[PDB]
């Protein structure tokens, strides 16, 4: 069979960059490739084909080369909806074979992170329990350091810190920090406090509420 | 007095091309190289050697060896050996008949093609004909072009359409009616058969000359030729690339065991013909040897042809010559390999020598298949025939083409598979066995080795023997066996033979095959005495 | 045009079987191969094998053979792909993609199918509004918020105002715990919309056939 490798499962690139992701076959595909563009929560889109064709509806931004084993696909501009996961496939021999993807991650400029904390619902009272919630949004790069303190104390049971994918937009990635504490331990404390260390400042952001009708 | 001893050959290199003519065809083209390249690859060559040297060769020489010793026909010799197993001859003859019927439309087709290469431009080049459909994409057309379902190419279009009509017929319900130009292609080739026959050895042997040599002037210039083009490699990779896991399979030995045995063709009575005309003193066993030889080597030289220029035609499309080489019958040579030779230049050179070389390695072979049927009647009934021999030849070779009269029609390709495969395959498997075991085991191998002993002046070997006594005959039982186990579903151009088509062809198989029972039984009835005493007197060759 | 309709996401025990649905509209249905292709979290994609519409003749992949089973229909142009002997690594999207007969490529894709093989109960998610409290200060911008609780499998969707607008929504994946995932969603709206408008997240799971819509209060 057919061993389709990408030596890189990650390329770093910024907008406007020229970025090139190579590829590699087990033996001479003369010119064979698939060079499909599949964006997060999508279905993977084709975009080049016999190594140096494009598909209807690719803008011109989106180039191939190569005859051989080693194939590339060239971005002369990268955008921000360009952030995708690409992959590379051979159409000769049966069976047909994809390789292991190389996802594109944009860099930017750095951006501070935007901390929010939140109080348990009433509903979620009702049934009894509460979770503190921790909202950072808009901050580059993924990097980034939770700490919680529900008071005073830092608090590293019950948290869950889930990193989102990189922005279509801005580029920017977003993460959440989940506070989880039963509703007995929640109304034997006051003031909750949540904050993140990043690079973007040597200060930590520091976010806080109080437990008694806010 | 009057005739009695028969006649000789000129000269012992026109016997010599002779064997290898009837030996070289189409199969040692075409079919050799894709059943290696598609079992283990260039790995076929162990199995396929070893089917050879124990199966193949001893059944050929043990059919040369007592042709040249008693210079009796496939049928009078019988008589002087087994008696009872004198329908032998006949199955034969019924058998080449049944051969005979698709054998020379194939030709047709081929000489229908050369016949056709003539025009400055090749008809399967360009889409725009009259028996083009709406689906015909061909090149030096637009770019970018993305191949449908539904689509067809100018080669296959033109190979289905046209020399075939295949689509005028539905399949072997209604195959009718009958075209006339493959009809007037092979009664050029009857006619052409008829001048290479009728007179005897003497024109056949000289005809050979042509027929014989030619192919590898054709395979050699094909082989220069497809060794220069760009990416052939790809063909012959494929080919020669070893795959040792499918040496493992228990299927591969049988394809190289009756690979060997249908290109060499031992049993059939052609060889044991062309054998009654050679002299006595003179020795058969360097001859069955190289003869052997040249058939594989052909084969295996016909590879390279075959797989350079498959190779080429899988660098202008993308890759795995397997796809390219999928099916496999005639439309590789008249479809896939006619198409890639139309992009080359000089086409029309390359093609005519090409369907000239396919009607040049059938008719050596078609002048072998009528010779071993006439000399075996003629031996049988003599006096009673050779009042003239183009009597005899003209009522075969008519009778042939009455017979290729259902092979003529518009599902005549149709009918091409269904004799190839159901038909002729068991029954001479069957009657090649039932010869092996009569000579080896009825007459005695020491009583044959005697002979050989009187005829070369020595012995053969206990190589020989052991392989007459047990290997020879257990090669031809392991592929009737599996033949009978695993009988094949066979389909041809997008459409699947029905259920019933294995009992028609089993009735075509056995038919052939109801004459050597009936014939024993014609034997033992007749012959008086006890059972032992007439079947003794029946197993006892005739004591003068 | 064309167009690529699959079935929607399926929960089964292991050793069941299942079958998933391909509707495809905007060409000729007859003319292209029908492909299959398995991508695994976090994997490649794999090629489990073709088929051919008119014949229903079925090319299939050798890791694949006996694995998956591709029929086709003519009369619906639907085709499908059927597996039995279902385990945690048959858990997985599933595409069905169309393909010509040369040169191979998958053009058009299907939306895509979620398959979860557990022997685990169908969970309705909890639905809890995360809104900001009394005593935050108000900017440009609020950021808002839902919290989805113990639900499986991961199959769900969130929604803010039937689509209309989220420009600025951050939803954060879902975490499996105990059997049961969770995950949360947020949306930064201006503050000169709030709260005089009416602002609802819609929490739906297929799974569970259940649909949960709550409005953020101050
Ligand atoms: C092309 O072939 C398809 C089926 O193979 C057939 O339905 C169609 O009519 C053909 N095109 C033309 C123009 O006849």
């Amino acid at each position: 069979d057919i061993v389709m490798t990408q030596s890189h499962k990650f390329m770093s690139t910024s907008v406007g960059d020229r970025v090139s992701i190579t590829c590699k076959a087990s033996q001479d595909v003369s010119t064979a490739v698939a060079w499909y563009q599949q964006k997060p929560g999508q279905s993977p889109k084709l975009l080049i084909y016999s190594a140096s064709y494009r598909y209807t509806g690719v803008p011109d931004r989106f180039t191939g080369s190569g005859s051989g084993t080693d194939f590339t696909f060239t971005i002369s501009s990268v955008q921000a909806e360009d952030l995708a996961v690409y992959y590379c496939q051979q159409h000769y021999s049966i069976p047909r074979t994809f390789g292991g993807g190389t996802k594109l991650e944009i860099k930017r400029a750095d951006a501070a992170p935007t901390v929010s904390i939140f109080p348990p619902s009433s509903e979620q009272l009702t049934s009894g329990g509460a979770s503190v919630v921790c909202f950072l949004n808009n901050f580059y790069p993924k990097d980034i350091n939770v700490k919680w303190k529900i008071d005073g104390s830092e608090r590293q049971n019950g948290v869950l810190n889930s990193w989102t994918d990189q922005d279509s937009k801005d580029s920017t990635y977003s993460m959440s920090s989940t506070l989880t504490l039963t509703k007995d331990e929640y109304e034997r404390h006051n003031s909750y406090t949540c904050e993140a260390t990043h690079k973007t400042s040597t200060s930590p952001i520091v976010k806080s509420f109080n437990r008694n009708e806010c | 007095g009057s005739q009695g001893e028969r006649e000789t050959w000129g000269k012992k290199v026109d016997f010599l091309l002779s064997v290898i003519g009837y030996a070289v065809d189409l199969g040692n083209v075409w079919r050799f190289p894709y059943i290696c390249y598609q079992n283990g690859g260039g790995a076929f060559l162990l199995p396929y050697t070893i089917m050879a040297i124990f199966g193949g060769i001893p059944l050929f020489y043990m059919e040369l060896a007592l042709g040249q010793y008693h210079r009796n026909g496939c049928i009078s010799i019988w008589r002087k050996i087994c008696p009872i197993f004198k329908g032998i001859g006949y199955a034969i003859c019924i058998i080449a008949f049944y051969i005979a019927s698709y054998y020379n439309t194939i030709m047709a087709w081929a000489l229908y093609y050369l016949i056709s290469s003539f025009t400055d431009q090749l008809p399967w080049t360009s889409c725009k004909n009259s028996w083009n459909t709406g689906n015909c994409t061909n090149y030096f057309s637009e770019d970018n072009i993305t191949w449908t379902l539904h689509s067809t190419s100018p080669a296959e279009e033109f190979y289905t359409r046209h020399v075939l009509q295949i689509h005028r017929s539905k399949g072997l319900q209604d195959l009718g009616g009958i075209s006339w130009q493959l009809a007037l292609c092979i009664m050029l080739i009857f006619t052409v058969i008829y001048f290479s026959i009728w007179k005897g050895v003497k024109t056949s042997g000289k005809v050979v000359w042509v027929t014989a040599t030619f192919p590898y002037i054709a395979l050699s210039v094909l082989l220069v030729r497809g060794a220069t083009l760009p990416g052939a490699w790809r063909g012959v990779l494929f080919y020669l690339k070893p795959n040792w896991q499918k040496l493992l399979e228990t299927g591969v030995w049988i394809d190289a065991a009756a690979q060997i045995f249908f290109s060499l063709g031992p049993g059939f009575g052609v060889l044991l013909a062309f054998a009654s005309y050679n002299k006595f003193n003179n020795n058969c066993y360097q001859d069955a040897l190289v003869t052997s030889v040249v058939n594989c080597m052909t084969s295996f030289v016909s590879g390279f042809v075959i797989f350079t220029v498959l190779g080429y035609m899988a660098e202008m499309r993308n890759e795995d010559v397997s796809e390219v080489a999928k099916d496999a019958g005639p439309s590789l040579l008249f479809i896939t390999y006619a198409e890639a030779i139309a992009n080359m230049p000089a086409s029309t050179f390359f093609a005519i020598i090409f369907f000239l070389m396919l009607i040049t390695l059938g008719l050596d072979s078609s002048f072998a298949g009528l010779e071993g049927v006439i000399t075996a009647v003629l031996d049988e009934f003599p006096h009673v025939w050779a009042k003239r021999r183009e009597r005899f030849v003209l009522a075969v070779v008519i009778t042939c083409f009455f017979g290729s009269l259902v092979t003529l029609t518009f599902g005549g390709a149709y009918v091409v598979k269904l004799l190839e495969e159901y038909a002729t395959g068991p029954a001479v498997l069957t009657v090649a066995l039932i010869e092996a075991v009569a000579v080896s085991w009825f007459y005695g191998i020491t009583q044959f080795c005697r002979d050989v002993k009187e005829m070369l002046g020595f012995s053969p070997g206990w190589f020989w023997r052991i392989c007459w006594v047990a290997i020879s005959p257990l090669f031809l039982l392991f592929i009737i066996a599996s033949f009978l186990m695993s009988p094949p579903q066979l389909r041809l151009f997008q459409y699947n033979y029905p259920y019933w088509s294995i009992i028609l062809g089993y009735a075509i198989g056995t038919s052939s095959f109801i004459c050597i029972p009936t014939y024993i039984a014609y034997r033992l009835i007749i012959t008086p005495g006890t059972f032992k005493e007439r079947i003794i007197k029946s197993i006892t060759p005739e004591t003068p | 045009e064309v167009q690529l309709q699959q079935s929607g996401p399926e929960l089964v025990k292991p050793g069941a079987s299942v079958k998933i649905s391909c509707k495809a509209s905007g060409y000729t249905f007859t003319d292209y191969y029908m492909n299959w292709v398995k991508q695994s979290h976090g994997k490649s994609l794999e090629w489990i094998g073709n088929i051919n519409p008119n014949n229903g003749g079925t090319s299939y992949n050798q890791k694949f053979k006996g694995k998956a089973t591709l029929t086709v229909d003519k009369s619906s142009t639907t085709a499908y792909m059927e597996l039995r002997s279902l385990t945690s690594e048959d858990s997985a999207v599933y595409y069905c993609t169309r393909s010509p007969v040369r040169p191979y490529y998958f053009d058009y894709w299907g939306q895509g199918t979620t398959l979860t093989v557990s022997s685990a109960k169908t969970t309705p998610p909890s639905v809890y509004p995360l809104a900001p409290g009394c005593g935050d200060t108000t900017g440009s911008s609020v950021t808002l918020g839902c919290l989805v609780k113990g639900y499986f499998p991961e199959s769900v969707t969130v929604t803010w105002n039937s689509g209309s607008l989220s420009s600025s929504v951050h939803t954060f994946p879902a975490l499996l715990q105990s059997g049961l995932y969770t995950m949360s969603s947020s949306v930064t709206v201006p503050s000169s919309t709030w709260p005089s408008q009416t602002v609802t997240c819609s929490v739906a799971h297929p799974a569970s056939s259940t649909t949960v819509d709550k409005k953020l209060e101050p």
